[PDB]
């Protein structure tokens, strides 16, 4: 059994702890609590083997960030299509995380949260697509914690990017 | 960051830090709040302090800093150990004198995981004595939630060798009982998955989970090490398993249940100088006599869950 640690990163209110509680405990946190430092541990099954996950939810803001980096193996890059600033503060993550690493070469995937609230969407989908095209191809999903939309992929496909 | 935090573990190796409102002279109480719970899941659960062998449960009173600052001296007043491997962590747990009736009506679906984390991580480590078709049942269970629903293609061989095993049979039988048990397994394991008499909703198929284990009779138990002597004489090191229902007696080496007693099928009285206790069977003209420096906090813990019982 393979281990895998995989930080999820983004600014405040996107998401980043109800994404995590949805996958690994199957309950939508509806409430609101700045996160600390939460670390959640769950067994999966990814391309026909199991693996352990050891998933860190992180704060969105406070300060450790390279601690994080440089002992994560796959990042999960989360903004909500309802707030335009958390969409731009991912560029600056993006560089930091390649700066620590050293390369490249960095299990990731760009995650847009909150497409259950379609209704008050400010970011869109091909303006989405187009920041995963720039960042070399990265993986994206858009997703809901609520609806458990793309949930599992999210984490599923940072296996498989730490896998090759 | 202008505060100060702790990590709050649970029995799979997650935690969840919180803030420290007021230092090392932050209470359980402060903590409890500072999670993501609410009054429905609190009542059921608490702060406890935790080292390699020595485990502690604390009061909304108590400052659990404090504890980890003192714990050399701890472990000195209840243990023969020394205190320089011993490193505490903080843990929130269920509460020990949680009566089971109270467990039984519980609807909450974090509740119920954490209470099923502690119970598997309890089964796992050998602490839950069952016969053997309880122990399947169980197996099979965890299979379904962890690996899903069954499928031939998947399961059927070649997939429950020893690796897979020790995950849903207890570690004292990995090796002698276990990889004899694995056609039976698998066979509740099919049962489960094809069945739509049962739910397959995660937090029903933990309350299954619960449901078996409730009737263990070392469920919910705190634990403490001892030394009796046999009836020429041999030492053999003891678990001393407190909890709602009565005191259980382990094999602190194999696990296994020497001896399990309900409230009011027998008597407890605490030793002089306090390094023992004595536990006179009625009912079966038989006592016996248990060594430990833990043994005032035995007592006192058999006195208040046999006063919770009406
Ligand atoms: N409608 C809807 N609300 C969501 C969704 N995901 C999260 N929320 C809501 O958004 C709020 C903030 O969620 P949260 O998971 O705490 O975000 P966070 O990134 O962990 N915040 P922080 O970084 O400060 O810890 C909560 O009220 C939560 O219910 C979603 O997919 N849909
Ligand atoms: C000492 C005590 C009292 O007075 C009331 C309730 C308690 C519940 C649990 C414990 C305990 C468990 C492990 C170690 O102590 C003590 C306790
Ligand atoms: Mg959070």
């Amino acid at each position: 059994m393979r281990e895998y640690k995989l930080v999820v990163l983004g600014s405040g209110g996107v998401g980043k702890s109800a994404l995590t509680v949805q996958f690994v405990q199957g309950i939508f946190v509806e409430k609101y609590d700045p996160t600390i430092e939460d670390s959640y541990r769950k067994q999966v099954e990814v391309d026909a083997q199991q693996c352990m996950l050891e998933i860190l939810d992180t704060a969105g803001t406070e300060q450790m960030r390279d601690l994080y980096m440089k002992n994560g193996q796959g990042f999960a890059l989360v903004y909500s299509i309802t707030a335009q600033s958390t969409f731009n503060d991912l560029q600056d993550l993006r560089e930091q995380i390649l700066r620590v690493k050293d390369t490249d070469d960095v299990p990731m995937i760009l995650v847009g949260n909150k497409c259950d609230l379609e209704d008050e969407r400010v970011v869109g989908k091909e303006q989405g697509q187009n920041l995963a095209r720039q960042w070399n191809n990265c993986a994206f999903l858009e997703s809901s914690a609520k609806s458990k939309i793309n949930v599992n992929e999210i984490f599923y496909d940072l296996v498989r990017q730490i896998n090759r | 960051k202008p505060y100060e935090k702790v990590r709050i573990y649970r029995m799979d190796g997650s935690y969840r830090s919180v803030e420290l409102k007021h230092g090392n002279n932050t209470t359980v109480q402060q903590i409890m709040e500072g999670m993501r719970l609410s009054q429905e899941t609190q009542q059921y659960f608490t702060i406890w302090i935790c080292s390699e062998n020595l485990s502690l449960q604390l009061k909304p009173y108590h400052k659990p800093l404090q504890h980890v600052r003192d714990w050399p001296e701890i472990l000195a007043e209840l243990t023969n150990l020394d205190p320089q491997r011993e490193t505490p962590q903080l843990f929130l747990r269920r509460d020990v004198r949680l009566p089971l009736e109270v467990e039984k009506q519980i609807e909450d679906p974090l509740a119920i995981l954490i209470l099923f984390d502690e119970a598997r991580y309890n089964l796992l480590k050998g602490f839950y004595t069952a016969p053997d078709a309880k122990l399947i049942t169980l197996a099979s269970l965890l299979l379904q939630i962890v690996y899903g629903n069954y499928e031939s293609k998947k399961h059927k061989q070649g997939f429950l060798n020893e690796e897979n095993l020790k995950s849903i049979v207890p570690v004292t039988k990995l090796k002698s009982k276990a990889p004899h048990w694995t056609n039976r397994i698998l066979h509740e394991y099919k049962n489960l998955s094809t069945s739509e008499g049962v739910s397959k909703e995660m937090h029903h198929l933990q309350r299954m989970f619960l449901q078996n284990c409730w009737e263990i009779p070392t469920y919910g138990a705190a634990f403490f090490t001892g030394q009796i002597f046999t009836k020429n004489h041999k030492v053999i090191p003891v678990y001393v398993g407190v909890n709602i229902k009565g005191l259980h007696l382990l094999n602190m080496e194999t696990k296994a249940l020497l001896i399990s007693l309900k409230y009011g099928c027998f008597m407890w009285q605490l030793g002089d100088t306090d390094t023992c206790f004595q536990i006179h069977s009625m009912e079966n003209k038989m006592s016996f006599i248990v060594h430990t420096k833990q043994a005032g906090l035995v007592v006192k813990l058999l006195m208040k869950l046999n006063g919770q019982l009406m």
